[PDB]
């Protein structure tokens, strides 16, 4: 597969949180999957920050972010 | 295209402007600058 | 055959640094799997 | 190691950074047009026996 | 109960939240402030907002109360430092947390990061 | 039997449809 | 048009202050009388170039 | 300062963000941390879990969100809509003749009394 910038030990220790144990395929796929969803986040925040005329990227950008991808709010 | 205008730092330009004739452009950056083009330039009296 | 981000990086280690830097042998975007998508809609 | 030719490099490789997905992103549209594609296409096998017989060509100038 | 006789009434029931905050997030919301909109009508929507935060919060007491007296907090509510002192009960991110996913909100985090 | 003539006119759709099958026929 | 340089030109600034980054969008009348800006608080505010 | 902060603040930094506020590595971890436990869960219900378990609890979390993102030729962007069906309504609206004005209203008609905000203190 791809080279990985998500460590797959942030997986391991949530699947521990979990009681889970995984094989190495699965742990590689759930890694690759968060991978991209960070970069889908970073897109839509990059855009909402370019859209007001700014280079300084604040949580309000993150939050309109994560608004229009349907994903609950952080608090 | 016609030509390429270099100058600018990196940032954006939110805004652009032409003059009455058409003959001067005038932009602004993020860079804290105000800069004027010019679209033909005059001919060179070799 | 500029200065503050040379210490920001080498804040890091160095097994991060390596991870890091084994990003440029990916095989770069062919987007090939978009194929199978396209001869649906085709 | 050379300081600043790692910061280069680690610069340069976070620049180029570009995720792929695990599964494709779905796309959505209306049922009623699926099912009238679908049946087109099977009526069009039918007639044209798998594309065997052209029934589309002209002989002579009408 | 009449809405009238609520509203001529609300003289005794304001609520303790400021009316700068009240102006502050009327005006974010989309609704002028209360000299172009009747002060009972802003002093009713803080009362609103007062009655839901009271809720949550005695929603949030009886979960701290019940478990007061295995004996390992549940993960992803990850928070605190030395405990607190004496025998006080302590607001800690595991009975918020407990009280408003009755609500539909979820405020789960990671304890360490590594 | 009547005969007639008529012509049909180009559209987007058609253009769309033209370059998505250029893009998935093999040379 | 042979030889010379360009056209000199002069230049009038306008400066908001207190704005502590809230400001989105901007824009001027036709005729340079008034001034509106866009808020990331929802609300936009217009004023009179000249104060009157 | 945990590790992954810098490497994301690293990674803003290289794609021209000039500044930061502090709060938004801790943010983008909780999301990746909730992200994570909620696939998760739904992998281990489905189904020791296989990668065609947690594929397909991928597959059933896409139905209902992360809809965005900056697909290109045919990807699922700006709500995942097909460019048949969008063309198809494009070619039903742009049918109409456009309205008929007059210099003498060409600025100061508006719509019916029904779509208008006439009466609303």
């Amino acid at each position: 597969g791809p080279k990985l910038l998500w460590n797959p030990e942030n997986v391991r220790d949530v699947a521990d949180a979990l009681g889970i144990t995984l094989s190495e395929e699965p742990l590689r796929l759930l890694a690759q999957d968060v991978e991209y969803r960070i970069g889908q986040v970073i897109v839509e925040s990059l855009r909402f920050m370019r859209a007001a005329n700014r280079t300084t990227l604040t949580v309000q950008d993150v939050s309109l972010a994560l608004r229009v991808l349907d994903v609950e709010p952080l608090y | 295209l016609i030509k390429k205008c270099r100058g600018h730092g990196k940032g954006g330009i939110p805004s652009l402007s032409f003059s009455a004739e058409s003959n001067v452009l005038v932009s602004g950056g993020l860079d804290c600058t105000v800069r004027v083009w010019d679209i033909e330039l005059p001919a060179d009296p070799n | 055959v500029e200065r503050r981000l040379k210490g920001e990086v080498m804040q890091l280690p160095a097994r991060d640094r390596r991870r890091i830097k084994e990003l440029a042998h990916n095989d770069f975007d062919p987007y090939d799997a978009l194929a199978n998508v396209l001869m649906e809609h085709a | 190691v050379d300081s600043d030719e790692e910061t280069a490099a680690v610069m340069s490789a976070l620049a180029n950074w570009n995720p792929q997905p695990v599964v494709p992103q779905p796309v959505f549209a209306p049922l009623k047009r699926q099912y009238q594609l679908a049946r087109l296409h099977e009526q069009l096998q039918a007639a044209t026996n798998g594309g065997r017989t052209n029934i589309f060509k002209v002989v002579g100038f009408g | 109960a009449s809405l009238r006789e609520f509203l001529n009434k609300m003289d005794d029931y304001a609520p303790i939240i400021p009316d700068a905050v009240t102006n502050y997030y009327m005006t974010r919301a989309g609704l002028p402030p209360p000299p172009q909109t009747d002060i009972r009508l802003a002093r009713l929507l803080a009362l609103a907002t007062q009655k839901f935060i009271a809720d949550i919060a005695a929603d949030a007491y009886q979960y701290s109360r019940i478990r007061a007296s295995l004996g390992i907090q549940r993960p992803g509510y990850g928070g605190g430092g030395q405990g607190g002192s004496q025998n006080r009960t302590v607001l800690t991110m595991e009975d918020l947390g407990m009280a408003v996913s009755e609500f539909g909100v979820n405020v789960k985090r990671s304890e360490f990061y590594r | 039997p009547t005969v007639y003539t008529v012509v049909l006119m180009p559209t987007a759709q058609a253009l769309h449809t033209d370059l998505l099958l250029k893009t998935v026929t093999p040379r | 048009r042979t030889g010379g340089i360009g056209i000199p030109v002069s230049a009038c600034m306008f400066t908001f202050h207190n704005t502590l980054g809230t400001v989105s969008c901007m824009d001027f009348s036709n005729d340079h009388k008034l001034v509106a800006v866009g808020t990331m608080d929802s609300y936009i505010r217009v004023w009179s170039l000249d104060g009157k | 300062r945990p590790r992954d902060a810098r490497t994301l603040e690293l990674l803003l930094t290289a794609q021209g963000v000039t500044s930061f506020e502090p709060r938004v590595s801790q943010l983008l971890l909780d999301f990746a941390y909730r992200h994570t436990a909620a696939v998760l869960s739904d992998a281990l219900h489905l189904s020791s879990i296989t990668a065609n378990a947690v594929a397909l609890a991928i597959s059933s979390r896409l139905g209902y969100q992360f809809r965005g993102g900056g697909g290109g030729y045919y990807g699922g962007g700006g709500g995942g809509a097909s460019k048949d069906w969008m063309l198809e309504l494009a070619r039903e609206r742009n049918k109409v003749a456009l309205p008929r004005v007059l210099p003498s209203e060409w600025g100061v008609r508006l719509p019916g009394e029904r779509f208008v905000l006439s009466g609303v203190s």
